[PDB]
């Protein structure tokens, strides 16, 4: 691609079946490579200290109803130098 | 407690929850990892009695 160009991806069930405390070095490896990427999942959280910023959101829809609710947060992390 | 209509929740330490939400203020709730910011909540428990 061009100089330009946004490194998209995108992860459906993101990391499931990584344990659940080496998903850290996954989002460390995605950010190293500057990908701007959209995730999906189940049980995942995103509040990860190797996350530089992620926006999150969560959908809400009670059973079979007509509407979907949304709420928003922000993540920032605080990558362990420790 | 978006899930049920009447906001209230149930836990396994025998104590119902109420959550009512605020949507306008840009509020940080901090710990050893990252500070998360989020729309304030309140979260009332009723006297399991």
């Amino acid at each position: 691609a061009g100089e330009m160009a946004p490194y998209i991806i995108s992860l459906d069930e993101a990391f499931a079946g990584v344990d659940e405390n080496n998903i850290r070095d996954m989002f460390e490896v995605v950010e190293q490579l500057g990908f701007n990427y959209i995730m999906n999942s189940q049980a995942l959280w995103g509040d990860y200290d190797t996350i530089s910023s992620l926006s999150i959101c969560e959908l809400v829809r009670p059973k079979n109803a007509d509407f979907v609710t949304v709420i928003r947060y922000q993540w920032d992390g605080k990558q362990r130098t420790f | 407690s978006m899930a049920a209509k009447n906001r209230m929740v149930k836990t396994d330490y025998g104590l119902h929850v109420k959550v009512m939400l605020d949507y306008e203020k840009t509020i940080t709730l901090q710990a050893e990892d990252g500070n998360l910011l989020m729309p304030d909540a309140t979260f009332l428990f009723e006297e399991t009695r």
